[PDB]
């Protein structure tokens, strides 16, 4: 089978291909027996966990982590199974050559290959082409995806994630009470078709935060029009959201309204936002390792070898 | 007693979706009709007569055209030997520009034949044996029927009348005018070195007054316009930057430390200052024109208006290196001031408005240049696309005679006398595979007959006076267009010909498909994938 | 996929070696089925019902239809088995481990390039000899009671346990040459076969006589009858309404009352008819008198016969018509118009019994009846079935023992010495027709390893000391089924039918041959 | 669904993570047809 | 919308290609079936069914198509085997490969009448060579039929018993024969039954000189062996039925009701009467036969039997010489049936048996066939109806032809002969149509498993002597034979039905060239046959 660790900047989510959910929960996831079998997890217990905003800050530590995600969550090998990674959008090719290195140098991992969370989120939902709006706790991202790949030229990047958005509404300074103000963000929040008729009965605005870049859906529409004109359709008619930040206010109408507004008055714009499996990134790399483009799209352990960094940079340069 | 089960083995073991073919039946006969079926798909494009195809692709994209290798890429060909075929004629694209309907026809006729010939009782390995040995006794041939040879690539009528023949199967009735063009432009560039590029002939299509409003421009032309207040420039002085136009800043980070209110007061002044010198400095090398490959800065356009410079920015990196090439320039990755070699010159640069469109074209006045442009007017885009394509056919027409000047007669005389002398050579050689050299040598009836069917005329009537007249002993003579009635003509004095390089290639690239064809036994396909499509071709 | 399903899609098809390791495949699967049947030492196999009945069975024909197949080859070669059993009644399991076992030894030659027309030319010449060697090996035997009941014990041992083997031997011997006329071809429709479901299976006995399996329907009718004379008549006795729509029309209650009395006169008459036949034969109540009836008797004339002192059935079956008059002996009648005592039969004995909710009717002591019936007594209807199976079985035996005078060795004996002889005759035959010679021989030898096999014997130890005996003595010797050993079959009573091996070679060769030359299996019917 | 269902590995795999839902006998013949055999 | 959403319409070069295919897939699907070295398919029909075969007709009549093209060659099939009853497979063959040369043809732009007169011309030439080349038999040579026979069974399964297949088909045929009233007649498929009891072996199997039925004695103390049998045979039942009218009677006497019962009787005893007036030994009823019937017959000392088939009734009249009655009171001795010469009622298996089997001058017979099952025996039945149909065809024309493909490669040998001279347009068509007829021989071939290529030519070359018009091939061999010398002679009557059929077939796919499908019947009202008035027609 293969192994498909879904980073994800969240937990290590790691398990099997074919399995409806992963089996490797490893942060925030038997004894009196006798052995090591609570010692060795309990180091590991309160050991930071490296991705911060979806980048890997200490690699020796991710390092750890995916060791005993292998051999104590899993009790397997990697030296015969390959091994499907997950990255962030626009990730650095410092860090993909490093855990191509640690995967194939360290864990000796005979094929593994590194996805893309936006692109695995779609393939979740189903779909292989549209534009996913990925917004979480650090960084907010559309990604362009046609036929199931990432689209490297149009991904547009702009920042309003859980932070940014509970800020305005602190505004409205402790951790804990700046924390009810984000338990509020957590619960219901409503987003506004119009702030005019919601304020009445009591980052689509930068303005409004602060900022002066660009909202959310200039962002996606954007992001749309920097690829073929053909695909336009396909994109603005297949957008798909994912997050917990972009959950929490369950935006889906006051984006298509006026994204609608910015494109043509021609393709119809159907926005798919209600899944929530808590799982998505994972099922779609369990999808795509089980494929069998999966071994078409290997990095090889001989090609590792045969070529290094390059190989993990896929040439093209 | 109802049900026939699968077999013990390979019939049980293989997978659900998955098929298995094997045998002359179930594969070969079976791969033979699939090509036939393509053959018959592109045959009616043939020629000058060619009929035009309107192939709308899966992303609603239409295509208007009757060059062989657009359709097949705009198809969505499923069979594999099919693909094996195309596969072929996409080669003969990239290696000649010209042939790639030949290639099919010749294929699918060979792949026929053999299938004829497979019925009669002969086996595919003496099948291709004789198919190779007639196509080698064909390589053989070829260089005696040469007739022509271009003698000169600097003049613009013998070159017109050399790319006619290839810019005339597209575009039939227009092509003096835009043979005239393509040598004119092909002429331009093509420099005392024998080598010619054909990425810098570039098309430039504009929108609306017809095919004949169509140009050479010794220069370039960009859909862009101009950033700052200037518009025209009589002695361009280009000065090529591949930096954006604004201040340059840390790769690191960069972040303003101020600790005083003097620094705070004066940073912006700084700033401004700053850039005011730079642009002074690059305006008083002379430039009179910037050409930034990045971004524009608000200051330094302020400042650029204010020294009288016009500004324009080229969002890609092949524009900007054509340009380089084109006004004898070097990008700078700085925005230093450039000296006397890394500076480009032109004749003229100016703001137009070419249609609706709005253009930015570097002219220069000379008959020559790195790089030669042709501006396509045209009422209709998929019209343009089309004479695009003829474009392209003459370019590389051109440079096929650059490497090799050699010609053959064209209008289906190279064919008649090739099936001729390898039918002659069939008679002589005993064996089995006399056969298999006769169907290959028939096969070359296709191109004429398909000549003869797109002209509107009988093709036996047309095969049978070819024949005749190169018994005679006439090698140029093919048949002509120009009669509602079967007739024939000397290729040679009408001017029609074809390239030895293409003919050679084409013949070498269809029989080796037509050969793979057959040496496919079995087959085994896997249940059709929902894969994102192939990694590597994104 | 190929010709068939580009006309008809949803058409299934096998062609060339696809068809023949279908069929070959089906045919190894029956004989790995059917491999355990053969012999005495085989093994019952239990058949449950989709309604939950048991059929306990070691027979060939029975396991076949009752198995659950659906394939093609299974069908052919259960149809070849149903024609065996209905012509010759024992030969099936045979018929379906030679036919596997050749088709077998071809693939073994058909999968090294050789072509199935060769075999099948080999299995031809094959044939032709072994008929020859059948023949002359077939031993002409006086049939006598003892080889009669040689033959009948090797057939119902390997349908049977022992001890009802050795009864059901006495049983049906005695009983097919007890309805056996000189020189006149055995009718079995002569021998009844009833069976009760009450006694011991090892009750089951021969009634020298018959049993009708239904009895009298008025009480004061006579329970036992000690010398009885039997008038076995098809003669309605009931009332009969007119073909026309007649119908009665009075004017009083009175008229209605003579016309009741008289709508019965028609059947009055033939009632008085009997009963004056009766009083003329047995003017006293010291003998006895039984009609049989075909057709219906109604309460009115059951009476009318029981005051006069007659036992009567009714709806008796067609076929005890002719049971009746051969073992009795009498004249069945469909009219009562000029009857006379040489009408009648004479039993000295007629009794009925009754078992439960069911009458039988036994009529025994006939003077010399060319019918009885075998009764077959056991404790469940799958042993009774299972008897049943058994006696058909041995009655066909006797049947072909006595009808082919002939009769031929048995334990597999005669399959090994045809194998020897073919393997002799095989450079006589031209080309590589002698693989298909080869072939046969080592198909037709199945029987003995099988036999091996099923005793708990190794097949090749066993085969190689039995051909070795029969090559270097030349008597025809087979297994003993508890040593393993070589023993001479025509000496310890193992015999079997020369028509039974005749129908195998015929058949088998046949079916084998015409399912090598198959080289596409097809169902394109659909739609 | 975002492809068109078919014979593909793909919908499969899709359908197995959840998504994409996937003369008789002598009993009836009359007192003339048992006449008519017999 | 205009017409109906169910209605599709396909036309042009599509169709005729698609029927084209259709035509030689049909020919694909029996062409390894042909020949003394076929193989057998195991067809499984939708009642749970198998028959194994290779007869042309059975197996394309086991299957079942939606194309109407080989919905055409299955009737083909189906036409011939009524007609001739053989060459089931070749007419498909041949058919096939004409419109596969047809297919060369329309690839090119001649028109499919200009073929069609071709085949028509060539359809003639075939008849006069076919006549040309045949000879003529004595059918009185028993041996010269029997030879005949064989060359029409050694095809199929039961070549393997060969003398006794010949024998059964000759001794039925001749016997079946039958004039009266001026009128020669055969009729096979009324008389000559097949009655195939499965068991027993085939060698024993036999054409009876009379016939047999399954059936027994109605009471079991008649007769089942009468040695001089007369034999009475009636379409009426010897029962008391009601009458056609309202015959309710009305009693009201009490000697009414017995009367009437006594007065049923009394007819019985009166039909019976009428009957033993004649003094029979058998009586044969196509009706039932009451049980007092019974009485009255066995009181004469008859034996009777009831319930017979109108059809074996009228057999038994054809072989013992006797005129089926309906009422006995018009019974008379021309009527009763003296000629035969045994009835006997045996039990074959576990079934009874009559047999009336020692006729004189019986026009009818029982061919009694033995074997291991019901599927064999019906393959059996097959080739003994073609071995019969053969023999018919030979007594009706006695004219022989010979086989092996001698008279195909003579005819296409002639035709191109006579092409010479045609000097127009239809010569390439009937050229084609004369080197079509060598899939014979080219199939023939090919089911040996010898070289095609070498074979085909050397006969070919054979045939363009003078006095050669007899060579052919060896199905068990892969040679070449002179005819007279293997013994494959065919009769000219199937020869001419295979060629005609074939060609008429060609010509009728060629007129196809656009196919409406899916509308309705437009038809439910009781399926309207003809019903209507006309103009006058005094
Ligand atoms: N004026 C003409 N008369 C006859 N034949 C011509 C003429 N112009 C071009 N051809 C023939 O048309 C064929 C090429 O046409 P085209 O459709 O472009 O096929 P390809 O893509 O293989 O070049 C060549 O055989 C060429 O000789
Ligand atoms: N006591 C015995 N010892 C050895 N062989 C026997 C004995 N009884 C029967 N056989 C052989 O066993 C074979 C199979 O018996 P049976 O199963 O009744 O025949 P079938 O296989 O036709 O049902 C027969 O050929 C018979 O000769
Ligand atoms: N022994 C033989 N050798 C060569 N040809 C034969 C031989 N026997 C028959 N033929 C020819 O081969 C063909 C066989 O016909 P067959 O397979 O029975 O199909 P059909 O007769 O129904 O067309 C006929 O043309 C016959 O004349
Ligand atoms: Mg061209
Ligand atoms: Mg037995
Ligand atoms: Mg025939």
């Amino acid at each position: 089978a293969a192994l498909v660790i879904d980073n994800g900047s969240g937990m290590c989510k790691a398990g099997f291909a074919g399995d409806d959910a992963p089996r490797a929960v490893f942060p925030s996831i038997k004894d009196s027996y006798v052995g090591d079998e609570a010692q060795s997890k309990r180091g590991i217990l309160t050991l930071k966990y490296p991705i911060e905003h979806g980048i890997v800050t200490n690699w020796d530590d991710m390092e750890k982590i995916w060791h005993h995600t292998f051999y104590n969550e899993l009790r397997v090998a990697p030296e015969e199974h390959p091994v499907l990674l997950t990255e962030a959008p626009l990730n650095p090719k410092a860090n993909r050559e490093k855990m191509t290195q640690i995967m194939f140098e360290t864990f000796n991992t005979p094929a593994m290959y590194v996805a893309i969370q936006a692109v695995l989120s779609l393939y979740a939902s189903g779909r292989t082409t549209g534009i996913v709006m990925d917004s979480g706790d650090g960084v907010t991202h559309t990604v362009p995806i046609y036929e199931g790949y990432a689209l490297p030229h149009a991904i547009l990047r702009l920042d309003l994630a859980g932070r940014d958005l509970t800020d305005y509404l602190m505004k409205i300074t402790t951790t804990a009470e700046r924390e009810i103000v984000r338990d509020i963000k957590e619960k219901l929040c409503y987003v506004a078709l119009d702030f005019e008729q919601e304020m009445a009965t009591a980052l689509f605005q930068p303005s409004f935060l602060g900022m002066e870049s660009c909202g959310i859906h200039e962002t996606t529409f954007n992001s749309i029009m920097k690829c073929d004109v053909d695909i336009r359709k396909d994109l603005y008619a297949n957008t798909v959201l994912s997050g917990g930040t972009t959950m929490y206010p369950g935006i889906a109408d006051r984006m298509q309204k006026e994204i609608t507004a910015l494109a043509p008055s021609t393709m119809k714009i159907k926005i798919i936002a209600p899944p929530e499996r808590k799982y998505s990134v994972w099922i779609g790399g369990s999808i795509l390792a089980s494929l069998s483009t999966f071994q078409q799209m290997w990095i090889s352990k001989q090609e590792y070898d045969e070529s290094g960094p390059s190989i993990v940079h896929r040439k093209c340069f | 007693a109802l049900h026939v089960p699968k077999a013990p083995g390979f019939a049980q073991m293989l997978k659900e979706g998955a098929k298995h073919f094997s045998g002359l039946e179930e594969a070969v006969y079976r791969n033979i009709q699939a090509c036939k079926e393509l053959a018959q798909t592109t045959r009616t494009a043939y020629g000058p007569n060619g009929m035009n195809k309107m192939v709308i692709n899966h992303l609603e994209k239409l295509f208007v055209t009757n060059d062989a290798a657009t359709i097949l890429r705009e198809l969505e060909v499923q069979h594999p030997a099919a693909k094996m075929i195309v596969m072929a004629s996409h080669m003969q694209e990239q290696e000649v520009g010209d042939g790639t309907n030949f290639v099919l026809v010749f294929a699918g006729a060979l792949l026929e034949l053999a299938e004829e010939l497979l019925r009669i009782g002969l086996s595919v390995s003496e099948v291709i044996e004789g198919y190779e040995i007639a196509c080698r006794k064909a390589h053989e041939i070829l260089p005696n029927l040469v007739c022509c040879s271009a003698k000169n690539l600097r003049d613009i009528d013998e070159v017109s009348s050399l790319l006619r023949t290839s810019i005339m199967s597209k575009q039939y009735g227009n092509e003096v005018f835009l043979a005239k063009l393509i040598a004119q432009a092909c002429v331009s560039i093509f420099p005392d070195s024998g080598h010619f590029n054909v990425d810098n002939i570039r098309v430039c299509k504009i929108l609306g007054s017809g095919i004949s409003s169509s140009s050479v421009l010794h220069g370039m032309v960009f859909k862009k316009e101009t950033e700052g207040d200037v518009t025209s420039v009589k002695d361009a002085k280009i000065a090529v930057y591949s930096c954006p136009f604004d201040g340059m800043i840390t790769e690191t980070k960069g972040t303003v430390l101020i600790k005083t209110a003097e620094e705070l007061m004066n940073f912006s002044k700084g700033e401004e200052n700053l850039m005011d010198a730079q642009v002074k400095a690059i305006a008083d090398t002379g430039a009179n024109v910037v050409v930034t490959g990045g971004k524009v800065a608000d200051m330094a356009l302020h400042y650029a208006n204010k020294y009288n410079i016009m500004l324009v920015r080229l969002n890609s990196k092949w524009d900007l290196r054509r340009l380089c090439k084109t006004v004898g320039a070097t990008a700078l990755p700085r925005l230093t001031p450039p000296v006397l070699e890394e500076m480009g010159h032109c004749d003229s640069v100016y703001l137009s408005e070419v249609g609706d469109t709005q253009v930015v074209v570097f002219k220069h006045e000379k008959e020559d240049g790195a790089i030669s442009t042709i501006v396509l007017r045209g009422s209709t885009d998929n019209l343009m696309d089309d004479i695009e394509r003829a474009v392209d056919d003459g370019v590389n027409t051109f440079k096929v005679l650059t490497r090799d000047k050699r010609l053959v007669p064209g209008g289906g005389a190279t064919e008649i006398e090739l099936a001729k002398q390898i039918t002659s050579y069939g008679e002589t050689c005993p064996g089995l595979e006399q056969y298999a050299i006769k169907k290959f040598a028939e096969a070359f009836e296709a191109i004429p007959r398909a000549l003869a069917e797109n002209s509107g005329v009988k093709a036996n009537e047309v095969i049978s006076k070819l024949y005749a007249v190169h018994q005679e002993g006439n090698k140029n003579v093919g048949l002509d267009i120009e009669a509602e009635v079967p007739a024939v003509k000397d290729m040679l004095e009408a001017g029609i010909l074809d390239t030895y390089l293409g003919k050679y290639w084409a013949i070498k690239l269809a029989t080796n498909a037509a050969v793979t064809v057959l040496r496919v036994d079995q087959i085994i396909m896997a249940k059709p994938a929902g894969g994102p499509k192939p990694p590597s071709g994104k | 996929m190929a010709a068939v399903k580009t006309l008809n899609p949803k058409a299934e098809v096998a062609r060339a070696q696809a068809a023949l390791a279908v069929n070959i495949s089906a045919a190894r699967g029956l004989q790995d089925v059917l491999r355990t049947n053969l012999g005495p030492k085989g093994t019952m196999k239990m058949l449950v019902s989709g309604a939950g009945d048991i059929k306990l069975t070691k027979d060939g024909n029975v396991l076949l239809h009752e198995m659950q197949i659906q394939h093609p080859t299974a069908s052919l070669i259960a149809k070849v088995a149903t024609a065996q059993d209905d012509i010759t009644g024992d030969g099936t399991t045979s018929n379906v481990l030679i036919i596997g076992e050749l088709l077998k030894q071809a693939d073994l030659y058909i999968s090294e390039g050789l072509h199935p027309r060769i075999i099948t030319e080999g299995f031809e010449a094959a044939k032709e000899k072994a008929l020859q060697f059948l023949e002359e090996v077939k031993v002409s035997r006086e049939m006598d009671r003892e080889t009669l009941i040689d033959v009948a014990r090797t057939s119902l041992r390997t349908k049977v346990h022992a001890e009802l083997a050795d009864v059901l031997t006495e049983a049906v011997v005695d009983s097919i040459l007890a309805i056996k006329k000189q020189d006149e071809p055995i009718d079995l429709f002569m021998i009844e076969i009833m069976e009760m479901k009450h006694k011991s299976e090892t009750d089951t006995s021969l009634i020298r006589g018959l049993v009708l399996d239904h009895g009298a329907r008025h009480p004061d009718m006579k329970k036992r009858v000690e010398d009885a004379y039997i008038l076995t008549c098809n003669v309605s006795l009931e009332y009969e309404k007119t073909e026309v729509n007649s119908g009665f029309f009075y004017k009083s209650a009175e008229e209605r009352e003579k016309l009741v009395k008289a709508e019965r006169k028609f059947i009055e008459d033939r009632v008085k008819k009997i009963i004056e036949l009766k009083r003329k034969v047995c003017g006293d109540s010291d003998k006895g008198f039984v009609v049989i009836n075909q057709k219906g008797i109604d309460p009115f004339s059951l009476d009318a016969l029981s005051k006069e002192g007659i036992v009567a059935l009714r709806r008796a079956k067609r076929r005890n018509m002719e049971r009746l008059t051969l073992a009795c002996g009498g004249v069945a009648l469909n009219s009562f118009d000029d009857l006379s005592p040489d009408c009648l039969g004479h039993a000295g004995l007629v009794y009925e019994y009754t078992l439960g909710e069911e009458k039988f009717t036994f009529i025994e002591k006939c003077n010399n009846p060319r019918s009885v019936t075998l009764l077959i007594k056991g404790p469940n209807k799958h042993t009774l079935t299972q008897i049943k199976d058994a006696v058909r079985d041995g009655l066909r035996a006797v049947k072909n023992a006595i009808d082919d005078g002939c009769v031929v060795p048995g334990a597999g004996a005669v399959e090994v010495a045809m194998a020897e002889a073919l393997i002799k005759h095989k450079p006589s035959v031209k080309g590589r027709a002698q693989l298909g010679v080869q072939a046969f021989a080592d198909a037709l030898l199945i029987i003995p390893k099988v036999l091996a096999q099923n005793s708990g014997f190794d097949l090749q130890e066993t085969l190689v000391k039995i051909q070795a005996e029969h090559s270097e003595s030349g008597q025809l010797v087979g297994v003993d089924l508890n040593t393993g050993e070589p023993m001479v079959a025509a000496e310890v009573g193992v015999w079997d039918n020369y028509c039974v091996k005749k129908q195998l070679l015929h058949s088998c060769t046949v079916i084998a041959t015409n399912i090598l030359l198959v080289d596409e299996i097809m169902r394109a019917g659909m739609s | 669904m975002q492809d068109p269902n078919a014979d593909t590995e793909w919908n499969d795999i899709l359908r197995k993570k959840g998504i994409l839902p996937p003369v008789k006998t002598y009993e009836d013949m009359t007192l003339e047809e048992l006449e008519d055999h017999e | 919308l205009v017409l109906s959403q169910n209605t599709k319409r396909e036309s042009g070069r599509k169709v005729q290609s698609g029927n084209i295919n259709a035509a030689k897939t049909i020919a694909d699907i029996i062409r390894t079936c042909l020949g003394p070295k076929s193989m057998m398919k195991m067809l499984l029909d939708p009642m749970g069914g198998i028959v194994m075969t290779n007869d042309g007709n059975a197996i394309l009549r086991e299957i079942q198509v939606q194309h109407p093209a080989a919905k055409s060659m299955i009737e083909i099939s189906r036409t011939q085997d009524e007609e001739v009853g053989d060459g089931t497979t070749s007419v498909i063959i041949l058919a096939g490969e004409m419109l596969s040369v047809a297919e060369h043809f329309l690839e090119q732009q001649m028109h499919p009448t200009v073929v069609i007169s071709a085949y028509r011309k060539a359809l003639d030439d075939m008849i006069s060579t076919l006549k040309k080349i045949s000879i003529p038999v004595d059918i009185s040579d028993s041996d010269m039929m029997l030879n005949i026979i064989n060359s029409s069974i050694t095809t199929k399964a039961i070549s393997r018993w060969s003398s006794l297949a010949c024998n059964i088909a000759l001794d039925a045929v001749k016997m079946v024969q039958f004039e009266e009233n001026g009128r020669k007649e055969i009729d096979i498929k009324k008389y000559a039954r097949v009655e195939k009891i499965p068991g027993g072996i085939i060698e024993d199997s036999c054409v009876l000189r009379g016939v047999m039925i399954n059936k027994d004695v109605t009471h079991p103390r008649m007769r089942r062996y009468i040695k001089n049998p007369r034999i009475v045979l009636l379409d009426s039942s010897l029962e008391y039925k009601k009458g056609e009218s309202q015959t309710d009677i009305e009693i009201t006497r009490e000697e009414d009701f017995t009367r009437i019962l006594q007065m049923e009787e009394e007819y019985i005893q009166q039909l019976c009467e009428d009957i033993i007036q004649l003094k029979p030994d058998v009586v044969i009823t196509e009706k039932g036969i009451s049980d007092l019937a019974q009485h009255y017959l066995m009181r004469a000392n008859i034996t009777a039997i009831r319930r017979v088939r109108k059809t074996d009734n009228n057999r038994i009249a054809r072989a013992c010489g006797a005129r089926i009655v309906s009422r006995p009171e018009e019974l008379r001795e021309d009527d009763v049936g003296t000629g035969a010469g045994l009835l006997e009622i045996k039990k074959i298996g576990d079934e009874y048996f009559t047999f009336i089997t020692d006729c004189k001058d019986p026009k009818a017979c029982t061919i009694l066939l033995r074997g291991a099952s019901k599927e064999i025996l019906s393959e059996v039945e097959r080739n003994l109806q073609d071995a019969m149909q053969v023999c018919r065809n030979v007594l009706l024309d006695p004219q022989l032809v010979p086989g092996g493909g001698a008279s195909e490669m003579a005819v296409a040998h002639a035709l191109t002969e006579k092409s010479k001279a045609m000097t127009g347009v239809e010569q390439w068509p009937y050229r084609a149509v004369a080197q079509a007829l060598e899939v014979i021989p080219r199939t023939l071939i090919q089911n040996c498993g010898a070289s095609t290529i070498r074979l085909l030519t050397s006969l070919r070359a054979k045939h363009t002597q003078e006095n050669c018009e007899t060579w052919g091939v060896n199905g068990e061999t892969g040679t070449l034979v002179d005819m007279k010398e293997l013994g494959i002679w065919e009769p000219l009557a199937v020869k001419l039905q295979t060629y005609k059929t074939a060609v008429e077939t060609a010509v009728l796919l060629l007129r196809i060239d656009d196919i409406v499908s899916g509308h309705k019947k437009k038809g439910d009202d009781q399926s309207r046959q003809g019903g209507a008035p006309d103009a006058g027609q005094e």
